[PDB]
């Protein structure tokens, strides 16, 4: 896996930033929000 | 509706105190997400939230000395890095030490277990044992950052 | 718990359900709690600006990674041998071999080939240059931005639009035909003609020089005057080549039909031409209704004029009756957009407007495919809408004797006729079918039923297809159709009688066979929405039905039993009929021009007359490469597409699950792993917040239905892609 | 030409605009 | 010599076509916008239709709006 492409560095880190770190945060949050039973 | 279409207002509803609502001292995403650090994050015990602050300062304060510090162009670089942050985490952990023991000589508080002798002695205590591991594992990441790049190329398969 | 917001009862729902329920029932807006029409109207405005910035975003994405990591500029070069891509691939998953397979069309990293079109149509519209592409990248990120705030700002109070500024029909009707459809088009037309046709001469027009390099040598004098002519001036020759000056003309605005001998699309002096003629009659259409002068047509007084002996009404009230309902409004836009849509889809693959696109015939699959499909989803969507609109905002005494009314006063009839026409269409085209499949079983293939579609033969030769020998309208040059002078007509014959395009395919038996299968589907689709949607107000099993809403689980099990009672289980069950016929109408178009780009047009019009010529012959052979792409001795790039392939079908499978199997099983099976959770010591420590239910009835059916839909439309789009790609036409 | 790092570079940054502007967008439509 | 072609007096084209056009253009949104049209020390009596339809100031205002109007449009046509 390389690239030839201008700033090929981006896809090193934001592969596992959209596959990993992206959906725990967004699942942890909606988690935490969904279960969250502040009345209302 | 109505004709405050303002967005600052007074600070909690008073005036007179030194402080006003705005955007970024206390807008509902400020709110929330300060209120969710692990400073302030609701029914957390001092411990884990020493223990969150301490792995995010560790394992970022590895970064100046490895890429700037004297031994950058030494075969020592990325020792050199944990080095330092080991000995500034250490400093940082007496200075969180000593200011809990000036601090809270007198009677002890009830509404903020952190706000205590004990509460902020826990606090240190998760600093000190997040920050050094932080620290050692962005040190053992960046010493072993060619088998990184080859895991995250698929070099290995 | 506060989740959900908009809904007190499932925010009480104490199981997952809530959960589910909660993301299925968010953009319902009219069932939220408190909900007012004004409020509807206002979320719906700003949900629009949201939808809108997406798409502006989802374009700014295609742009960009074209620009950023295809190979544009070396594409334009050798259009007809480069492969197109479009995008980088990034996956630590990858090993040697798929490295190896996926750098291909000369890039120097992994890339996947783009199927979208999207080259060709930034290359016809005059971008030359990877800058070109990024700066209209970044610019779509300024509009996005643009509308996303407008969304924001129209819900401020003071920002606010009135429920009586949403409902001015007449105004918003002048402005998007006027404005919305009519400049739009007309400033398509001057950005042909400024710059895409200039372009393909060989010119260079962008905004350092646009405003100093006229389109036209004489430049505005004969359009302000008479001597409009002056513009059809010399056309591009023959001779033309793309992109260069070699056999370039001058002209601006054609007339000439026919194709770009090279490029094989449409003229683009007759796109600019078309969309000035367009602009004119929009712009023109849109000062129809009353606005703030007086002059101008009242909707409601059109409505109300249209009355007959033998239709009761006519019209009256059906202003308000479509004014105030936000269903009906969504089912006539979503009807006849799907309408419009499968006409881009006839019309893109026989007349092709990008140059060099008609020999990319992966992209040509792939592209009718996918608005065919989109089609067909409209179309469904449509008559859903038409039952909840029944549903749920049908007012009887005003719509009372009107068209509308009297549409249900006569339902048995529609249904039952609708029901005969599709008993009739398949009994008989599959007794042909089967006719012809045992025939040519036993080895007497001579004895096939092959009926001629002399009718839409006849029309090809009326448009100037003279292979039949008809001799009518345009085949015949005797015609007054044919000897007017129209100065399209020796173009347009020109390409209709050559047999090296798709312009009005050649047809035989096969044709009539699958026109009628086609029949059959559209038929029985219709059947079953339009039966959903004249009882979902109520039948004889339900003859309350409107009180229990669109979609409910059932009646229960008494009066004879009342499994799929509901409007919406009509919607969830005409959505098999649609996949049903778009996988007939794929099938048909697919093995056509996979016979027509190979040349050997005999298998299909000799074997497409007994099913097993499209068991074997289509769906078994072309599978060959495909299933090819993974196996014990290596890789190639078609190894995506043979994984995709069985994911379908594994994903296929899985709703048959889903949608087999009902209820009550599972939840006696959850019940016997709650108990098995709360007895095993360690993972006591734990428990559920939400406690697990069975997935209810409808969400079965739903999540079963999207499951068969994913799988089938993955499965397919594998194989379209593979096999094309494989054989490369 | 090929595109430049300074180019892609530039464009995430103009990104991050869109991106305030739908959380902005999101939150009042939640509302 | 690299320098933005203008026009000779056209005195068809570079007149009404443009020039009369501006003005009247410049009439009219003045005719539409301007909030005080006849508060002027100058009432220059007979108010009319447009020629001097309103205010001495209204008419010279417009007016020298017209000239700017015509003056960037003519210059613009004729290259730059
Ligand atoms: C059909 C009408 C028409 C046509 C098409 C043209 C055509 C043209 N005009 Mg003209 N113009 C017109 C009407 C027209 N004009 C009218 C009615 C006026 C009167 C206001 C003018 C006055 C005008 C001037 C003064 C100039 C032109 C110029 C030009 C040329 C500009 C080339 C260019 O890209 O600019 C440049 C492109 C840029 C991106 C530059 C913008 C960057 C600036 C410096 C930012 C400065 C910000 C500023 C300080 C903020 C304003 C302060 C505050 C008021 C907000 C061009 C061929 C220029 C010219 O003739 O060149 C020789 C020029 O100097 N026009
Ligand atoms: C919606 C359009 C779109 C789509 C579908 C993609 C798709 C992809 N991009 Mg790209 N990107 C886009 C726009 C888009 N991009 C734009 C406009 C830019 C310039 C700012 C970039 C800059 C960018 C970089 C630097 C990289 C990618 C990369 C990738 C690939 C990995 C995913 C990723 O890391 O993205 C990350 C995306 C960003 C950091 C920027 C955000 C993209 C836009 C602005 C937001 C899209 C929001 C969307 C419309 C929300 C709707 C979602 C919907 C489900 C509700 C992936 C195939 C990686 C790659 O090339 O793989 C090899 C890579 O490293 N993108
Ligand atoms: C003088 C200022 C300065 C300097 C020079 C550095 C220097 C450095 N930083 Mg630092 N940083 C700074 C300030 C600074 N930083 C500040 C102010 C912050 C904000 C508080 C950060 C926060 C930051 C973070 C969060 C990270 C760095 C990292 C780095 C190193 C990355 C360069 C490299 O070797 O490539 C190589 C880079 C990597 C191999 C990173 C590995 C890929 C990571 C894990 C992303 C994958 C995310 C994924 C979801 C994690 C999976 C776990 C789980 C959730 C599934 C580098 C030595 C990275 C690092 O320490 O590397 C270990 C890193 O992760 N910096
Ligand atoms: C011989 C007795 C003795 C010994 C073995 C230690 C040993 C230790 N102490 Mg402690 N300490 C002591 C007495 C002692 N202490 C007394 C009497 C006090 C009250 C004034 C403190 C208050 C103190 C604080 C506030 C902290 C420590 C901490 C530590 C650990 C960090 C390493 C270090 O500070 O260097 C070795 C130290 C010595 C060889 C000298 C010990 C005797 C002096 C008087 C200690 C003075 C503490 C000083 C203010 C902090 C040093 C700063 C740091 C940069 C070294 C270490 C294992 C830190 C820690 O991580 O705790 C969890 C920390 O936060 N000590
Ligand atoms: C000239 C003034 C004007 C214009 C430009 C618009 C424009 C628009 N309005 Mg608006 N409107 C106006 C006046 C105007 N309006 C007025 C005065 C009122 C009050 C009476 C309204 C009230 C109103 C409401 C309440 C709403 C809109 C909405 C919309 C948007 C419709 C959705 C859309 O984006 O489809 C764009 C459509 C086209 C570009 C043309 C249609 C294309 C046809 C179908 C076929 C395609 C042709 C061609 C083959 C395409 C090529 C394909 C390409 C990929 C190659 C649109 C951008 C809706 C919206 O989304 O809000 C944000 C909405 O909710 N309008
Ligand atoms: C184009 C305009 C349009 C508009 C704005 C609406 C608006 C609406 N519809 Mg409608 N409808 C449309 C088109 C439209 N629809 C179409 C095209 C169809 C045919 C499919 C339908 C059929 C229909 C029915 C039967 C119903 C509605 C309903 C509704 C309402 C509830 C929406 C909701 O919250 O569901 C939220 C939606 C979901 C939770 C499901 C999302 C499914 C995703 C997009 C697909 C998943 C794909 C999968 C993950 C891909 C995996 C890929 C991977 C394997 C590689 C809402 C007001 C419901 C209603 O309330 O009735 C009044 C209702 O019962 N619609
Ligand atoms: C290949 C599978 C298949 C077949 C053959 C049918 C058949 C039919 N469906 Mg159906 N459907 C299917 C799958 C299928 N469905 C699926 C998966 C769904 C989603 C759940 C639906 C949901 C559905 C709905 C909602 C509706 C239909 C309708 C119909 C009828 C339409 C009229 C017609 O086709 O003309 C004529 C009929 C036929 C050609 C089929 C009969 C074929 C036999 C062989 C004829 C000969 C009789 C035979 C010799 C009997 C002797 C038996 C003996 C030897 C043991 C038809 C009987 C519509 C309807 O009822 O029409 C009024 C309707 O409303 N279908
Ligand atoms: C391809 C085959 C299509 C299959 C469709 C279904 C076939 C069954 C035949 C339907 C008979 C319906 C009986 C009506 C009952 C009936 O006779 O009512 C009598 C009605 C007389 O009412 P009036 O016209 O006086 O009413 C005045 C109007 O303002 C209100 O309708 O006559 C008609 O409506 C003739 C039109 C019926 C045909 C329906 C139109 C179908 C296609 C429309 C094409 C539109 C083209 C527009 C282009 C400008
Ligand atoms: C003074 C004035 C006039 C002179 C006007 C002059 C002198 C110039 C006007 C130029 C104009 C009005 C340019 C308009 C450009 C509009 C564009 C460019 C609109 C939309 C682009 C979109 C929506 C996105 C397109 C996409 C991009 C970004 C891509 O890169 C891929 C394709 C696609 C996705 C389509 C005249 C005398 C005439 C009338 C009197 C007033
Ligand atoms: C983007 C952004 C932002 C920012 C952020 C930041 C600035 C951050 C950074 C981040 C970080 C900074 C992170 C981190 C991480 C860390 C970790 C993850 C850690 C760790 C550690 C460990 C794991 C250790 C271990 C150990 C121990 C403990 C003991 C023994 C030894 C050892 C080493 C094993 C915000 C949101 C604000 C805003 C928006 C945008
Ligand atoms: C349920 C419902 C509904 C409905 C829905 C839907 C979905 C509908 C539809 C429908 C459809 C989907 C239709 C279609 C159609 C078509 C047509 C109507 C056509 C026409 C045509 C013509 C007329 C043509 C002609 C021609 C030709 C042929 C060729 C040459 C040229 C010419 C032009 C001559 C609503 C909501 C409304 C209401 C409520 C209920
Ligand atoms: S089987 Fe299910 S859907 Fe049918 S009646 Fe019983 S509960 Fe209702
Ligand atoms: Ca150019
Ligand atoms: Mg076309």
């Amino acid at each position: 896996m390389d690239g030839s492409y201008a700033a090929s560095y981006l896809p090193w880190i934001l592969i596992p930033m959209v596959g990993w770190l992206f959906p725990a945060v967004t699942m942890g949050l909606l988690f935490i929000h969904i279960e969250s039973e502040g009345e209302g | 509706m109505a004709e405050s279409n303002q967005v600052v207002q007074a600070y909690n509803g008073d005036p007179f105190v030194g402080h006003l609502s705005t955007p970024i001292s206390d807008s509902a995403f400020t709110r929330t997400f300060i209120g969710n650090l692990p400073a302030y994050r609701k029914g957390l015990s001092p411990i884990l939230r020493g223990l969150e602050v301490g792995m995010a300062h560790g394992y970022f304060l590895i970064g100046p000395w490895t890429l700037l510090g004297p031994l950058r162009d030494s075969e020592y670089q990325y020792i050199g890095g944990l080095i330092g942050a080991l000995a500034l985490i250490l400093v940082a952990t007496a200075a969180l030490s000593s200011y809990g023991l000036v601090t809270f000589q007198g009677e002890q508080g009830s509404g903020d277990t952190l706000q205590t002798a004990d509460g902020w002695s826990q606090f240190a205590a998760g600093f000190f044992v997040g920050g050094m591991g932080g620290a050692f594992v962005a040190y053992f990441l960046l010493e072993n950052l060619s088998v990184v790049d080859g895991i995250f190329r698929g070099l290995f398969n | 718990t506060k989740f959900p917001k908009f809904s007190q009862d499932l925010a009480q729902d104490p199981t997952t359900r809530r959960i589910w329920y909660g993301i299925a029932t968010a953009h319902d807006f009219e069932t939220h709690d408190g909900m007012t029409e004004e409020n509807l109207y206002q979320k719906i405005f700003a949900s629009h600006f949201g939808h809108i910035a997406i798409i502006f975003l989802w374009t700014s994405g295609t742009l960009f990674h074209v620009a950023w990591q295809g190979n544009f500029e070396q594409w334009i070069k050798d259009p007809l041998n480069i492969r197109p891509i479009a995008h980088a691939i990034w996956d630590p998953h990858f090993g040697e071999g798929a490295v190896n397979a996926f750098t291909q069309a000369g890039a120097s990293n992994p890339v996947n080939i783009a199927y979208s079109g999207v080259y060709h149509w930034f290359y016809t519209i005059g971008m030359t240059t990877n800058q070109e592409l990024y700066s209209g990248a970044v610019f779509l990120l300024v509009l996005a931005s643009l509308f996303l705030f407008a969304g924001w700002l129209h819900l401020q109070p003071k920002f606010r639009p009135s429920l009586a500024w949403f409902k001015n029909a007449e105004s918003r009707l002048n402005h998007h035909l006027a404005g919305l459809f009519g400049v739009s088009s007309l400033a398509w037309a001057g950005h042909l003609v400024h710059v895409a046709i200039p372009e393909a001469r060989g010119q260079h027009v962008g905004w350092d020089n646009f405003l100093s390099t006229p389109p036209h040598p004489a430049g505005l004098m004969p359009f302000f005057t008479g001597n409009w002519g002056v513009y059809a001036a010399d056309p591009d020759t023959a001779g033309h080549i793309f992109g260069t000056s070699e056999g370039a003309g001058t002209a601006i605005l054609t007339f000439l039909g026919g194709f770009h001998p090279q490029t094989e699309s449409l003229w683009l002096t007759d796109i600019a031409h078309h969309h000035l003629a367009i602009a004119v009659i929009f712009i023109i259409a849109g000062h129809m209704y009353r606005t703030n002068w007086g002059i101008g047509h009242s909707i409601k007084e059109i409505l109300n004029a249209h009355k007959g002996p033998l239709t009761g009404a006519g019209h009256t009230n059906l202003y308000d009756t479509i004014n105030n309902s936000l269903h009906f409004q969504l089912g006539l836009a979503l009807a006849s957009l799907g309408v419009i849509t499968s006409l881009v889809a006839q019309h893109m693959y026989s007349l092709p407007s990008y140059a060099f696109i008609a020999q990319d015939h992966t992209t040509q699959a792939a592209l009718y495919t996918h608005h065919q499909y989109i089609a067909g989803f409209l179309m469904v969507g449509a008559f859903a809408h038409g039952a909840i609109f029944f549903v749920r905002d049908y007012d009887p005494v005003a719509n009372k004797d009107n068209v509308l009314a009297r549409m249900l006063e006569h339902k048995e009839a529609l249904i039952s006729h609708l029901s005969w026409v599709s008993l009739f269409l398949g009994f008989h085209t599959l007794g042909l079918y089967v006719h012809n499949d045992v025939v040519v079983a036993f080895g007497t293939p001579e004895k096939q039923i092959l009926i001629e579609p002399v009718f839409a033969q006849w029309i090809q030769a009326t448009s100037g297809k003279a292979l039949y020998g008809f001799d009518v309208l345009l085949s015949n040059p005797d015609s007054i159709a044919s000897t007017t002078g129209a100065a399209w007509l020796p173009g347009w014959l020109d390409a209709i009688n050559s047999g090296t395009n798709s312009l009005f395919l050649t047809i035989g038996p096969g044709d009539f066979l699958v026109h009628h299968a086609i029949a059959l589907g559209l038929h029985t689709t219709a059947l079953i929405l339009i039966k959903g949607a004249l009882d979902a107000r109520g039948s004889k099993l339900m003859p309350d039905k409107k009180d229990f809403g669109y979609s409910f689980p059932c009646d229960g099990p008494g009066r004879g039993g009342t499994c799929d009672i509901s409007a919406w289980d009509a919607f969830y069950l005409a959505m098999f009929w649609m996949l049903n016929t778009l996988g007939w109408l794929t099938f048909y178009w697919h093995w056509k021009h996979l016979g027509v780009w190979s040349g050997n047009v005999a298998q299909f019009n000799e074997n497409s007359t007994y099913l097993m010529g499209w068991f074997r012959d289509y769906l078994w052979a072309n599978s060959a490469q495909l299933i090819n792409g993974y196996n014990p001795y290596g890789v190639n790039n078609l190894s995506v597409w043979a994984w995709m392939f069985l994911f379908g079908h594994l994903v296929w499978a899985t709703g048959f699950m889903f949608l087999i199997s009902w209820r009550g099983y599972w939840q006696e099976l959850i019940e016997t792993i709650v108990w098995a959770h709360e007895r095993t010591p360690l993972a006591n420590l734990v428990r559920w917040k939400d406690k697990p239910v069975a997935l209810s009835i409808v969400q079965a059916r739903l999540v079963g239905l999207a499951h068969f839909t994913v799988g089938y439309v993955l499965t397919y789009a594998a194989f379209l892609i593979a096999s094309t790609a494989g054989k490369f036409g | 030409m090929a595109l430049s790092d300074t180019q892609i570079l530039a464009a995430l940054v103009v990104a991050l605009l869109p991106a305030f502007l739908a959380f902005r967008l999101s939150t009042e439509l939640y509302k | 010599l690299a320098q933005a072609s203008p026009t000779t007096a056209g005195w068809s084209l570079s007149v009404g076509i443009i020039m009369c056009l501006c003005n009247v253009f410049a009439f009219v949104i003045g005719y539409f916008a301007i909030q005080k049209t006849g508060k002027g020390k100058d009432l220059a009596l007979p108010q009319l239709a447009s020629k001097k339809t309103f205010g001495l100031p209204e008419l010279l205002a417009t007016m020298s709006f017209g000239h700017i109007l015509g003056a960037g449009m003519v210059l613009g046509l004729a290259s730059s």
